[PDB]
RNA sequence: CGACUCUUAGCGGUGGAUCACUCGGCUCGUGCGUCGAUGAAGAACGCAGCUAGCUGCGAGAAUUAAUGUGAAUUGCAGGACACAUUGAUCAUCGACACUUCGAACGCACUUGCGGCCCCGGGUUCCUCCCGGGGCUACGCCUGUCUGAGCGUCGCUU
RNA sequence: GAGCCUUGAAGCCUAGGGCGCGGGCCCGGGUGGAGCCGCCGCAGGUGCAGAUCUUGGUGGUAGUAGCAAAUAUUCAAACGAGAACUUUGAAGGCCGAAGUGGAGAAGGGUUCCAUGUGAACAGCAGUUGAACAUGGGUCAGUCGGUCCUGAGAGAUGGGCG
RNA sequence: UAUAGGGGCGAAAGACUAAUCGAACCAUCUAGUAGCUGGUUCCCUCCGAAGUUUCCCUCAGGAUAGCUGGCGCUCUCGCCC
RNA sequence: CGGCUACCCACCCGACCCGUCUUGAAACACGGACCAAGGAGUCUAACACGUGCGCGAGUCGGGGGCUCGCACGAAAGCCGCCGUGGCGCAAUGAAGGUGAAGGCCGGCGCGCUCGCCGGCCGAGGUGGGAUCCCGAGGCCUCUCCAGUCCGCCGAGGGGCACCACCGGCCCGUCUCGCCCGCCGCGCCGGGGAGGUGGAGCACGAGCGCACGUGUUAGGACCCGAAAGAUGGUGAACUAUG
RNA sequence: CGCGACCUCAGAUCAGACGUGGCGACCCGCUGAAUUUAAGCAUAUUAGUCAGCGGAGGAAAAGAAACUAACCAGGAUUCCCUCAGUAACGGCGAGUGAACAGGGAAGAGCCCAGCGCCGAAUCCCCGCCGCGCGGGGCGUGGGAAAUGUGGCGUACGGAAGACCCACUCCCCGGCGCCGCUCGUGGGGGGCCCAAGUCCUUCUGAUCGAGGCCCAGCCCGUGGACGGUGUGAGGCCGGUAGCGGCCCCGGCGCCGGGCUCGGGUCUUCCCGGAGUCGGGUUGCUUGGGAAUGCAGCCCAAAGCGGGUGGUAAACUCCAUCUAAGGCUAAAUACCGGCACGAGACCGAUAGUCAACAAGUACCGUAAGGGAAAGUUGAAAAGAACUUUGAAGAGAGAGUUCAAGAGGGCGUGAAACCGUUAAGAGGUAAACGGGUGGGGUCCGCGCAGUCCGCCCGGAGGAUUCAACCCGGCGGCGGGUCCGGCCGUGUCGGCGGCCCGGCGGAUCUUUCCCGCCCCCGGGGUCGGCGGGGGACCGUCCCCCGGACCGGCGACCGGCCGCCGC
């Protein structure tokens, strides 16, 4: 409040009164005439360094770090690796990047959307969702957040026909859109890789938005698709590979341990 | 105070400024306000346009900025006056008039004049009766569409002479050069002393 | 999910304004599930207790079969009291145990010209 | 051997720390833009069956009238229980009412002292006789009435 | 983490077992009764032995100093469980009329009276009280205010601002 | 009843002005400034001083140099010189 | 039977009571009776360096606008003829202002302390310089024959970055003299050779975001004055009418 | 002498009407310090802030140039980003510090005094007459204001008056109604989906696994709250251009009153004064030979006056018309009435105040100002017997729990009492190393180690060796019938039934302007559109490399299970 000390008006008493040097409130006839006055190990006093308002909340971030972020989560999640090891239930499921028909985008329905979820397989983590939705852990509680709810599958799609409302009641599920595409949903948590189910449409668009290595993106005016570092990313095939064994030296693998 | 080696600073911090702080966390909610009311203002004029009010072809004044062309508030008196409609009626024919402007150039004039010409050719209003004339039958349909955006008929997007290449002539070799413009820089400066010099001259005779 | 921007999720906030609420809020408040035998006669889910109409425990300590009848509603409480369903003092004298009425089920009411018309209002309304 | 003292553990007492809860704050944003001479803010007094404070009210005083809702309030007896009459509580609140001081307005405020008009009772009347009702502050605006000017003017004694 | 929990969460205690050099942590047991924690990142109003530190509580001192300004109390009885402090009677004394008397103004505001209990207040005690609870109590033409001016304060006319 | 704070009042002690008077009390500026005292909270590992030069109304201080630590970077041995 | 320990007891040895000011503390120097809770380097703006990321002579939409009304949305997505604009890409003078390419070859005019012409690549040279290239020489079953097979090196060459020097170019100055041009033949302009001053050029590296440290302005690590100003309340005590 | 009119004026409890004061977060006018910094302090900074006074509204002020610039000029005002920590100010020290561009949000412009014309065609009041719901304005007649000057016509962007020319029939104020207004206009009350079923813990259930092969049911409703704990379905509530009911405001249509615009020509008119400016003195500003304001003095002109950032003279140029006024917009809001949210606080924290808090209490007064939450799911608050006069206690009783017994959840430390153990002349305590006692832990203590292989002692089983049927996976050869990646041509083909960019072009292409003599002449130029070449992309054939994390069949070796 800015004002949580300096609302008592106090003063020291100084050399004479030998009880203490800190400010102390003036008056009588009750128990706190003369207490601590407002300082930081005084009792109603105010705080050290009071909060601010305009401390620095918001922070800026580039636009083509943002979508470089983007790049990668998107990549991220097409591998099987990656998002099985974040804790998806994929074991039953046909493949990875689930694009399905234009048709349930038209859905009205929730029912028909279940039937699909546990058609495609992807039913296993709803379940899981369902599993585990303790309690808040802690005082937050009290701040209106009494519920823990794990990410579940997120539907991108476009040209919306009422999809929302079909899958805007299943818990720990995400909505999102190709033309929005926010890391907070692709990478919750700071870690990437989470299951995604797209649609034929949401499937073709993403060529035109974010452009390949030879032609950029037709969307978005002057992005290109992020530069690739290590053209060969296994280490194994490469330190295996003849050429590089042809000029190697010998093992030597004595280990010549200290002698007495 | 200072240290080894640093940028000496002058911060303006002396004032008492904690006491009068604007912080910008009503931003989103202006943003939201501005952008309702612009849609609330559009749909109650929807057969206008937004921005409605044409602006005429501006130039920068200053050397700075006097190669680019930008919009500006309203057409001159004249330029109302070479199109042939009154003044008081451009107001509520969607013309916005500014009376204070004056016209200096006739390649500009000629230029405002022209765009007034096609504003007033692509206009097309709406009567109480159809015993109202300069209309016709049927008004395309809404005219194909009720509301336009940024900019009424046309932006005022920078157009450029093209003069592409040519054949260099023969005295350009010769033509031009720094002493050139070190000359026309020193006859500036001793324009005046010279015309005195002339007259104390002519003055002994 | 909440949706309106003008209704409050707040825990203290809901807390507040249902402990606090006006007396014709807490009979709305107070409200109690119908048998299932009357349920698809009156094509009604719930509907509000009052003090003549008969009622059953489904949970709780005094829970049974056994057809009970309220005699006090104590809206205060938000709580009723039935003649049967009651306890014994030190002194050995009776008096009535407070039972939440979202914990009991109504098989009885009284056909009265206003719960007629409350009862074909929700009719009407669910269709 | 006992008593006293010291160190540990169990139990007990003073003590009210930690933990859990929160009808409370702090911050941010949105909607509206509202006091009074037709009596504002604030203050005093009083009002409940039993009632001290907060809250809510003004001698119609823990609320009146009307509308919506529909069987109660509650600490205790009573009480309208009546609803094929008018029907409890609650909310809304546009209709009535709103004591004294307070810009406070008859003078001052020690609740005194008046002054006019009207209505009921007193010698059926004024003349410093009781009760009740209305008016009786400052400045200023428009108009009316009253009247002062060896300020200017015309006719006249 | 398809994590642990009313077949027992947090917290607290413990001559129990054990780990880490250490900050600390794990398990067993006893209370307790509704939440909590590990891992990956993020942000702090984040670690106390002191500051004649702030608040609250508790010890040695210590059952110690102290209940000593103004001559003084005693006997019998009653009401009471309880008597030195209350009541009645008697004896011995003080204030001795500039009082330890009878009335007032300021100030206090129910403290005045009757009944009733005896945990708190009365620096011991109490059947007692100016304490507590209940109920009563202030009657004016001729008592004073109200009227009048005194020192003095003060609005309008006017002036200044 | 009148005089109210750089004012009042003073048979003058700078005495009195609500337990405060060689300048009252109350609230705000104000979390006034201090080269001056006091305090400043968890573990382990590694490195590890100075009280010295010059200048300053400088001597209980600061600036500069020096002492110290961290981040590195550029090369050199590793197979008669 | 075995058991260190947060249980108690005893002996042997060593053992002064903690914190900070100080050359010097256990001090006859200061604070601490004890216990529980609270308690002190924070945040903003700016600067410097270092590190991580993205783009790159470019970089940045933080300011606005667009899509659809939204719990999560005070988020996120986009602007492309919104880059206006900030930083950097050019510096030097007080200013009027000016404002950065060298090297080889041949010729002519006195190849003159001497300018121009023509051709080429195009940011000079010296001494060091990681690395790279060439490389005599020898190192693998009986033999003249070979491409891989075993496999290092004397010497030599072009030389990253960086270091020192010389020379070169730009701007402001001082000395010396001569030449060229005319939108007008002048106290008009331009040019050279030498010495100096610049935060300069001599194939550019910055921008935006985050983190850490250091300095500084904000009350700024926390607690602490003697005092100053503004506006009000007191003559119920006391001084005086 | 009197009467009357005018003019400066007085009184009323004359008729009607208006202001006072309060809040004051935001705004406007005035003056208004010091602590601090300058390591001292006077100028300066703090600051044209705090305190003080006067006023109003949801906004106020500002606002239509006596403006900015000096070139291809722009054009009210307000707010944001840049300009810019710059120009500049300063014991030029500390420090202070704008403005014009430009891009954005919003963009609404006008009136009057004067000069002239209109027989004052103007305005207020009073009273009867013709009108409508909740009550005020239209037509009639007299009493005043006003010729020392009402009103239309007029406003520097010119205007007025008189001919000529070709035109325009409209707009503004109530009354009754049907259908809508963008979240599907605003306000208010009530209603609307889906388990409480089986089994088992628990005082209590919302805990615990499932509900046939269509996944027990709903979901546009799985947010939250209350309910004996931890609920999507038991209950208000939430989603829903969901429904029905009541109240308020506008869009189209039936009576009533006003009502000539545009251009050329001819004629006339055209302006704000103790004000600008100057001297001087203070305050202020970055404003410097003085930015602005104020006090005194001097105090004008109409080819004039102001400004052009360095004072003064001569000349030219650019811009504006000040000493009169009104106006919503984007902007601000710590007060007020309601609402929503939180990486904030969780009872020594958070507002002083979670509770009978600006309360108790303190000082005469201004003023200062606290502490203080938790029984239990439900009082079900301990009947009754006994001791004591009572406080209190022993039994008993409710609750799962009294180890929750009326400031009672949980119940630490300091301190104290009791019980048990141990010890005691160098105060206690402490580190190194042992010993003794005790609690407790693990084992059952001359009797306890595990797994593999082989040789023996007895019983029961199918498989393994091998073959056959057969599926699933691995490996490479032919890359076989096909898949795509990396490059070069090619069908010039998808250019018209394919996309982007390019200061690469095509004036012998078009459209709209323009120059010269309706038409002609490219003689030249401007904007838009069409199309030719360039660098990036879409299909088949022919082949160049990898067949690699792209994959199928045919055939083979070698595995696994059935
Ligand atoms: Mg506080
Ligand atoms: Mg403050
Ligand atoms: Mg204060
Ligand atoms: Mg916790
Ligand atoms: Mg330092
Ligand atoms: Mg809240
Ligand atoms: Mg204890
Ligand atoms: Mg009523
Ligand atoms: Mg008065
Ligand atoms: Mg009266
Ligand atoms: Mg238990
Ligand atoms: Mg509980
Ligand atoms: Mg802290
Ligand atoms: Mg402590
Ligand atoms: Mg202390
Ligand atoms: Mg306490
Ligand atoms: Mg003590
Ligand atoms: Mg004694
Ligand atoms: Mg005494
Ligand atoms: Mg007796
Ligand atoms: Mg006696
Ligand atoms: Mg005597
Ligand atoms: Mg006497
Ligand atoms: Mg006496
Ligand atoms: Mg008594
Ligand atoms: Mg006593
Ligand atoms: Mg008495
Ligand atoms: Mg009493
Ligand atoms: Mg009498
Ligand atoms: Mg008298
Ligand atoms: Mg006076
Ligand atoms: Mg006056
Ligand atoms: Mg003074
Ligand atoms: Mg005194
Ligand atoms: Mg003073
Ligand atoms: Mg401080
Ligand atoms: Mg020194
Ligand atoms: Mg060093
Ligand atoms: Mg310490
Ligand atoms: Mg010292
Ligand atoms: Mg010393
Ligand atoms: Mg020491
Ligand atoms: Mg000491
Ligand atoms: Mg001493
Ligand atoms: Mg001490
Ligand atoms: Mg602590
Ligand atoms: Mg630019
Ligand atoms: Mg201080
Ligand atoms: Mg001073
Ligand atoms: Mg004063
Ligand atoms: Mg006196
Ligand atoms: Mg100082
Ligand atoms: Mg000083
Ligand atoms: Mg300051
Ligand atoms: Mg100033
Ligand atoms: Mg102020
Ligand atoms: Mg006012
Ligand atoms: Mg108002
Ligand atoms: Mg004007
Ligand atoms: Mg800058
Ligand atoms: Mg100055
Ligand atoms: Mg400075
Ligand atoms: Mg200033
Ligand atoms: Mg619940
Ligand atoms: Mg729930
Ligand atoms: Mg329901
Ligand atoms: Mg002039
Ligand atoms: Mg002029
Ligand atoms: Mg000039
Ligand atoms: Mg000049
Ligand atoms: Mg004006
Ligand atoms: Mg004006
Ligand atoms: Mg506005
Ligand atoms: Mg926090
Ligand atoms: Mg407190
Ligand atoms: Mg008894
Ligand atoms: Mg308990
Ligand atoms: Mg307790
Ligand atoms: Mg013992």
């Amino acid at each position: 409040s800015e004002l949580a000390g300096h609302q008592t008006s106090a003063e020291s008493w100084g050399t004479g009164r030998a009880v203490a040097r800190i400010p102390r409130v003036r008056g009588g006839g009750t128990h706190r005439s003369g207490q601590g006055a407002f300082g930081n190990m005084c009792r109603g006093g105010r705080m050290f360094a009071p909060t601010k308002t305009w401390r620095r909340w918001h922070r800026r971030v580039n636009t083509t770090q943002k979508r470089y972020a983007i790049c990668s989560a998107l990549a991220a999640s097409a591998l099987p690796a990656l998002v099985m090891s974040k804790g998806h239930r994929i074991e039953e499921v046909p493949e990875l990047p689930l694009v399905v028909e234009d048709k349930v985008e038209g859905y009205k329905k929730t029912k028909e959307a279940v039937q699909l979820l546990k058609k495609l397989k992807a039913w296993n983590d709803i379940k899981k969702v369902y599993a585990s939705q303790r309690m808040r852990a802690g005082k937050g509680k009290m701040r209106n957040r009494r519920r823990i709810q794990r990410r579940g599958p997120c539907i991108i799609y476009n040209e919306d026909n009422g999809i929302i409302k079909a899958f805007r009641n299943i818990p720990g599920i995400t909505l999102l859109n190709v033309s929005k595409l926010n890391i907070l949903k692709l990478a919750p948590g700071g870690h990437v890789g989470r299951f995604c189910i797209w649609t034929e449409s949401a499937f073709r668009k993403l060529d035109e938005l974010y452009g390949t290595w030879r032609k950029a993106a037709s969307l978005k005016s002057n992005y290109n698709l992020p530069m690739h570092k290590m053209m060969n990313t296994d280490l194994s095939r490469i330190l295996k590979s003849p050429e590089i064994q042809r000029a190697l030296r010998a093992p030597r693998k004595k280990i010549h341990r200290r002698v007495l | 105070a200072p240290s080894r080696n640093g940028m000496i600073l002058k911060p303006h911090f002396h004032k008492d400024w904690q006491q009068r702080v604007d912080t910008w966390f009503n931003q989103p909610a202006r943003k939201i306000r501005r952008r309702k009311a612009r849609q609330a203002k559009a749909r109650r004029i929807a057969p206008r346009p937004a921005s409605g009010p044409i602006r005429p072809i501006v130039r920068c004044p200053t050397v700075r900025y006097h190669t680019k062309v930008r919009a500006g508030r309203g057409f001159s008196l004249e330029e109302l006056r070479v199109a042939g409609i009154h003044k008081k009626v451009a107001r509520t024919i969607g013309i916005s008039v500014d009376p204070r402007r004056r016209n200096k150039s006739t390649e500009s004039l000629q230029a405002n004049v022209q765009r007034l010409k096609e504003y007033r050719s692509k206009l097309i209003l709406f009567p109480r009766k159809p015993s109202a004339p300069k209309k016709g039958d049927s008004s395309a349909e809404e005219l194909k569409l009720a509301t336009q955006l940024t900019g009424p008929v046309m932006p005022i997007r920078n157009v450029y002479k093209k003069e592409k290449a040519r054949v260099i002539t023969e005295e350009e070799k010769n033509f031009k050069a720094f002493a050139s413009l070190r000359m026309a820089r020193a006859n500036a400066r001793l324009f005046g002393i010279r015309a005195k010099r002339a007259k104390e001259a002519a003055e002994q005779d | 999910m909440k949706f309106n921007p003008f209704v409050t999720s707040d825990r203290s906030k809901n807390r507040k304004r249902h402990f606090n609420a006006p007396s014709h809020i807490r009979r709305k408040i107070m409200s109690s599930p119908l048998s299932k035998e009357l349920r698809q006669k009156y094509n009604v889910r719930s509907m509000p207790i009052r003090k003549d109409d008969e009622v059953q425990v489904v949970r709780g300590h005094y829970k049974g079969q056994q057809i009970g009848k309220v005699v006090q509603v104590y809206r205060k409480k938000y709580v009723i009291y039935i003649e049967r369903v009651q306890r014994e003092k030190a002194n050995g004298t009776t008096v009535h145990v407070g039972i939440h009425p979202s914990k009991v089920v109504i098989t009885r009411l009284k056909l009265d010209k206003d719960r007629k018309k409350i009862l074909e209002r929700k009719a009407k309304s669910r269709q």
